[PDB]
RNA sequence: GUGGUAGGAGGGCGCGCCGGCGCCGCAGAAGCGCAUGCGUGCGCAUGCGUGGAGGCACCCGCGGCGCAGAUCUUGGUGGCAG
RNA sequence: CACCCCGGUGGGGGAUCCCUCGGCCUGCGCGCCGGGCAAGGACGCGGACGCACGCGAUAGACGGCACGAUCCUCAGACACGACUGCCGGUCUCCGACAGCGGCGCAGCCGCAGACAACCCCCCGGACUUAAGCAUAUCACUAGGGGGCGGAGAAGAAACCAACAGGGAUUCCUGCAGUAGCGGCGAGCGAACAGGGACGAGCCCGCAUGGCAAUCGGCAUCGCCGAGUUGUGACAGCGCACCGCGAACGCCCCGGACAGGGCGGCCACAGAGGGCGACAGCCCCGUAGCAGCGCGCAGCGGAGCGAGUAGCGCUGCUUGGUCAUGCAGCGCGAAGCGGUGGUGGCGCCAUCGAAGGCUAAAUACGCCGCAGGACCGAUAGCGCACAAGUACCGCGAGGGGACGGCGACGAGCAGCCCGCAGGGGCGGCGAAAGCGUGAAACCACCGGGGCGCCCACUUGUGGGCCCCGUCUUGAAACACGGACCAAGGAGUG
């Protein structure tokens, strides 16, 4: 049960959170599962995703598929992942809209002060472990 | 009428407790039933149209 | 009509800079419902109230 | 963003004013192209945000100067006063909400607040 | 006579734009608006229950009171050059 | 023993939602159309077609709970009438 | 042949059902406008920009801080920080002046205007009820005027009482639909208690005389001013306030798995939402976890309240009754006075008016937050949509209608014809192609010719006037009804 009563439950007020979050929650809300080989390393358990991410694709139409993300587009939530693309009729192949959730990171970008965000998650993970670690033995 | 208390192993019996007169009461179905519906309208939280619509 | 105080033609002007489609590139935004400018203003069938 | 507000700390507040009719002067060159010619799309867009941002720069190093100036002063003036409230520029202080007679400082002096627990 | 022939004579427009309250309600000969009573000082009694729906506080663009809603969350901390300042001293 | 207006009473049918309880649904839910069956009747169940995501039954509880009429309300459509 | 009925297909229309970023209700929180230019308005501001929304010549993200990679229709922008968030700058003009007022006042300030739910003051109806109606009632309401605040107002007894006495106000319970008022008709109608919430008490005036010991202003330790027609006193505040959060695989069906089947796993987390169907383990989340400090000093205390109280008259008011309150006018006090459900007088009892302040419990809209046996697009707010919009009115004002493809990946123009709209073969997709698609109604086709009931061998016979309604009596030359869908009336 959630004890919070200052968060909804409420379906309308969190569909409504969906669908008109800001760009700064959308991002967050795009995230998508690692693998175990970078939660080995990493520890968390998923990150929100980025452009040129290493990407397998769980479920839908191109399931199994493995490419870098392209495009991200918060607006309409869509991951847009090379090499799981459909063609139009004039030949021009368009790549195939995937949600996040149903991406999983193979491999992270590292690029543009990435490390840095992942490190930072990674270390509050790690310190939050270590007070709670320390509660539970006292 | 001797009711057993099991430990958190589930097979030993603890204690042998007799049973407490709450649990010999005859039951009046409809009483219960009279004082359900009361009791249910509790957290009956108010409802209305608006006064100008 | 031909003699006019500053307050009205400056509030004809802006009418008259408002009277004009949806611009065609907006067509083509994601989420424009709009086909139509529905509040275009013909100077026969609707007046304005500027005296 | 082509105009950085690092650059712009450096300058002094007339070195600004004189930055701001300088760009002012290129945004009606630039006006200028868009009617004859054409231009890229965010040029107008630019250096019409970049006249803002020598123009903040300028207030907000003349707020920092002119607090200095009239901070000792004995009626600051208004723009470096905190803007609260009009009823809460005019409450009073809470010095004055505190000043009480002469009796009522005395009693509170000679019966001071006690502390102390009961028990039965 | 009495109504379609009438209606020709009624070109004069006696209600012009109102400096104050923007609507085509202030009166020429009167020299009032009717609706919201310039030049009186207070603003002129609504004339229906709705009218306050229309044309109140908070119908417009409360530029004042949208910043001070602001402020006022926050606590009332002003402008941030001068806040700096005198929290250093 | 069997009519029945005004009228009173009883027992059910039906609707929105509730606390439960049995279940059903992308191998196609509700709704709808046409059939068949059950039913004194309110109504119910099924088949086929459509539909494309919910729903049913019963027990309970709450009720803005059942329409042919009100020069009813709103919407749509006829005849008049090429 | 037309006409009618039934079915099929196609229209027509938008019911139904499912959905819902909306409403409604309740609780909680907040309670912060204005010459520092408000509310509201006008006009402008986007590279291509009409509307909406945003904004103010710094005009469609200006700065700081946080965030960290997209925004997107084109063009472009972007780690020298995209998209965002929080806060701050800038913030045109109209709209608060014939201004008014305070302070010795080189000058410095205030008032105005908004808000109208809550609260305070004044003004003050009528419909209505009385089966008429005039007093009464509605109602000391609605409404208008004025005025505040985050609450307001009230408030530390000239009180209640009649006891063995209680002890500010406000609120709740209760007294109590009672005592009482009332064409004693209709109706109206309190108070002390008892119980409780909450609790809190104070002050001015008659302050020294071995010296105003007090205050305001300044260009400031000195002037000037106030003031002897009399000035005079400090106990309370403040900062800090996180980031992370467990656990799932395979098979089947399908466009897609969150479905089914099998097997696990996590849980201080099985609230909820998203994700191509119904997810504890895919995602967002959810459970879970973090504090403190700094202050309080002195010197008068019996001061006391008048055009008042009260009485008389009048008008209003109240449950207030030979007057409850309020006001006006006449009269006008006292050292003792007021009061004792309210005639006078006397007793006894109980308080000290005509000066002032005072938290808390109490009330409440906007707004924020959270909920709900609420409503689910003719419902629910007037508005789920470019809604107080379009639009109408000289004006005060009045005021709608309109929701839905999909995996937002595809959904096209290849060929033939047409000036074209388009048609036909095709094309994409699981399908729909801005969900479902009822009825009225219509086209065509097919079948059949009572409008209904009965009977059977289905076209004959027999029985049937038009329903609703008021009425003694309706098929009525009584009234309502073109049709259909939806809505629609004994409730609280
Ligand atoms: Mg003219
Ligand atoms: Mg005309
Ligand atoms: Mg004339
Ligand atoms: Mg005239
Ligand atoms: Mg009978
Ligand atoms: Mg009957
Ligand atoms: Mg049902
Ligand atoms: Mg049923
Ligand atoms: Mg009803
Ligand atoms: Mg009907
Ligand atoms: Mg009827
Ligand atoms: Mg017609
Ligand atoms: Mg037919
Ligand atoms: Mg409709
Ligand atoms: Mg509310
Ligand atoms: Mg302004
Ligand atoms: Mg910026
Ligand atoms: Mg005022
Ligand atoms: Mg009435
Ligand atoms: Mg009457
Ligand atoms: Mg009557
Ligand atoms: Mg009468
Ligand atoms: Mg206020
Ligand atoms: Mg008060
Ligand atoms: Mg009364
Ligand atoms: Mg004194
Ligand atoms: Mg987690
Ligand atoms: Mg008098
Ligand atoms: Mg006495
Ligand atoms: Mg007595
Ligand atoms: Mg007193
Ligand atoms: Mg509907
Ligand atoms: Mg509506
Ligand atoms: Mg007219
Ligand atoms: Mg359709
Ligand atoms: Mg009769
Ligand atoms: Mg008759
Ligand atoms: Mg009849
Ligand atoms: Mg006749
Ligand atoms: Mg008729
Ligand atoms: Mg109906
Ligand atoms: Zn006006």
């Amino acid at each position: 049960m959630k004890f919070n009563k200052e968060k909804t439950a409420s379906r309308r007020k969190n569909r409504k959170a969906h669908f008109t979050a800001n760009s700064t929650e959308r991002r967050i809300r795009m995230s998508s599962p690692l693998s175990k080989e970078l939660r080995e390393k990493y520890g968390f358990r998923s990150f929100p995703i980025r452009r040129n991410d290493k990407v397998v694709v769980m479920k839908g139409r191109f399931k199994g598929n493995t490419g870098t993300v392209v495009e991200v587009r918060r607006k309409m939530y869509k991951v847009y992942v090379d090499s799981c693309e459909a063609s139009k009729m004039n030949g021009r192949k368009v790549r195939v809209g995937i949600d996040a959730s149903n991406l999983k990171i193979i491999e992270l970008y590292q690029g543009d002060g990435r490390d840095k965000i992942l490190e930072r998650k990674m270390n509050n993970r790690r310190m939050q472990m270590e007070r709670a670690a320390k509660i539970k033995m006292e | 009428d001797t009711v057993n208390c099991y430990g958190i192993d589930g097979e030993t019996v603890e204690k042998q407790l007799e049973m407490p007169d709450v649990l010999r009461v005859p039951i009046r179905k409809d009483l219960v039933e009279d004082a359900f519906r009361c009791v249910r309208m509790d957290n009956r939280q108010p409802y209305a149209v608006s006064p100008n619509a | 009509g031909s003699r006019k105080t500053e307050i009205i033609k400056t509030r004809l002007s802006r009418a008259l800079v408002r009277n004009r489609p949806i611009p065609v590139w907006k067509r083509r935004m994601r989420g424009n419902t709009q086909q139509y400018n529905m509040k275009r203003r013909h100077w026969r069938r609707n007046k304005l109230k500027i005296y | 963003m082509k105009i950085r507000t690092l650059e712009l700390r450096e300058k002094s507040v007339e070195e600004l004013e004189t930055l701001a009719f300088s760009l002012k002067e290129e945004l009606l060159r630039l006006r200028q192209q868009k009617n004859t010619q054409t231009l890229k799309p965010h040029e107008i867009r630019v250096m019409r945000k970049n006249i803002a941002r020598v123009l903040t720069v300028r207030t907000e190093k003349l707020y920092a100067e002119m607090y200095e100036k009239h901070k000792n002063d004995k009626r600051m003036p208004k723009d470096l006063r905190p803007r609260l409230t009009k009823a809460k520029r005019m409450a009073l202080t809470k010095r004055q909400l505190n000043m009480s007679v002469h009796s009522v400082c005395k009693r509170r002096r000679a019966y001071p607040r006690m502390y102390f627990s009961y028990s039965e | 006579s009495k109504g379609t022939s009438s209606f020709g004579k009624k070109n004069k427009r006696n209600h012009i734009l109102c400096v104050r309250c923007g609507s085509m309600s202030y009166h020429k000969q009167k020299l009032r608006c009717s609706s919201c009573g310039y030049p009186e000082k207070k603003l002129r009694n609504r004339g229906s229950p709705k009218a306050r729906r229309r044309r109140g506080e908070g119908t417009g663009r409360m530029r004042h009171l949208k910043k001070v809603r602001r402020a006022a969350r926050n606590g009332f901390k002003g402008n941030a050059i001068l806040r700096a300042l005198r929290n250093a001293n």
